[PDB]
């Protein structure tokens, strides 16, 4: 079926929507400096519950209209504000395979770039409309977080142990 | 359809419309009773329109009736994307008339350079997104192999054949799966998918129907 905003729409293929996270505890995805970075280029999740983070314009090169789930998908983040050391760095979310916390998902320009596309899958015990991010390099693998130890930073990573219930929220 | 252009009144006659709350994709009627489309386009329940033309304003000249049968092709491959092909049976024949008429299958593969005629109401802004209410109409010709290959590598099956630019600006788009890929007077090619659209380097990628008129063929005589 197709995936459902939070407003019960279903998500168009290509639109741009917020990537909530079901716990209000924290808040949306977006970039981040982290480690040795002078450009915000982990993609993070905020711990504020009002910040909604950065709006992602999710999509797959099927030429369907709305996005279903199991369909592969190419996930970006819209442009945002950055310094002058960062102003031009690609928005497309990929993962770099091998790095200490595991394959982490990462914008920019990287060099161990994994192949794969990203997937949607519904999760929630039939009430919200809760979903979930896997990658499949070109089986699958779940999209958790992994917590930054010395900082903090909710860090997006690919793990079996966890994943990341999210819920999309359009932009317009 | 993106860099296209508003088709005229019934121009297509054979175009139709899958819809499930909404146009999603398009499809292309075959005989009274089928419709072939996009496997990627399958949905539990479907409302095949017909005789549309701005689908958001019933002209009286519409049939909507729901499919009955939907059978994706057998070795259809949800990752991979080669067989993208379903057959839809409408579940109580359309009348076919002027606004609602049948596309020819084709008698062979439609060579390169061969012109073509793409039709959908799919998007029709490069970046960002137009849904128009008329149908559009798109003129691009079908590359060769040893093209399409180089654009998408290790992508293209025997299955697949590319339709327009190398230079972008005219392409299909989010909404114009299923749809038809007419070359004279011949179905030749079912929208499939790309990578964005119109984009440059990066043509859009058709199923070739010309490697189903016997599944098509057996499929219907046999449902
Ligand atoms: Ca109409």
């Amino acid at each position: 079926d197709f995936v459902l905003d939070n407003e019960g729409n279903p998500l168009e293929n290509g639109g741009t929507y917020y990537i909530l996270s079901d716990i209000t505890a924290f808040g949306g995805i977006r970039a981040a400096p982290t480690g040795n970075e002078r450009c915000p280029l982990t993609v993070v999740q905020s711990r504020n519950e009002l910040d909604k983070g950065i709006g992602t314009i999710i999509s797959s090169p099927y030429r369907i209209r709305f996005i279903a789930e199991g369909h592969p998908l190419s996930l970006k983040f819209d442009s945002f504000a950055v310094i002058m050391l960062c102003v031009g760095i690609p928005t497309e979310w990929s993962v770099v395979e091998d790095l200490p916390e595991g394959p982490a998902v990462k914008i920019g320009e990287n060099k161990d770039a994994m192949d794969g596309w990203f997937r949607l899958e519904r999760v929630s015990d039939d009430e919200f409309n809760n979903y979930k991010l896997v990658f499949c390099p070109q089986k699958c693998g779940d999209i958790g977080i992994s917590i930054d130890h010395d900082d903090g930073t909710r860090r997006l990573v690919v793990s079996k142990n966890k994943p990341l219930v999210v819920q999309f929220q359009k932009l317009d | 359809i993106v860099g296209g252009y508003t088709c005229a009144a019934n121009s297509i006659p054979y175009q139709v419309s899958l819809n499930s709350g909404s146009h999603f994709c398009g499809g292309s009627l075959i005989n009274s009773q089928w419709v072939v489309s996009a496997a990627h386009c399958y949905k539990s329940r479907i409302q095949v329109r017909l005789g549309e033309h701005n689908i958001d304003v019933l002209e009286g000249n519409e049939q909507f009736i729901n499919a009955a049968k939907i059978i994706t092709h057998p070795n259809f491959n949800g990752n991979t994307l080669d067989n993208d092909i379903m057959l839809i049976k409408l579940s109580s024949p359309a009348t076919l008339n002027s606004r609602v008429a049948t596309v020819s299958l084709p008698r062979s593969c439609a060579a390169a350079g061969t012109e073509c005629l793409i039709s959908g109401w799919g998007n029709t802004k490069s970046s960002g997104s137009s849904y128009p209410s008329l149908l559009q109409c798109l003129k691009a010709p079908v590359l060769s192999d040893s093209s399409c290959k180089s654009s998408y590598p290790g992508q293209i099956t025997g299955n697949m054949i590319c339709v327009g630019f190398l230079e972008g600006g005219k392409d299909s788009c989010q909404g114009d799966s299923g749809g038809p890929v007419v070359c004279n007077g011949q179905l030749q090619g079912i929208v499939s998918w790309g990578y964005g659209c119109a984009q440059k380097n990066k043509p859009g990628v058709y199923t070739k129907v010309c490697n189903y008129v016997n599944w098509i063929q057996q499929t219907i005589a046999a449902n």
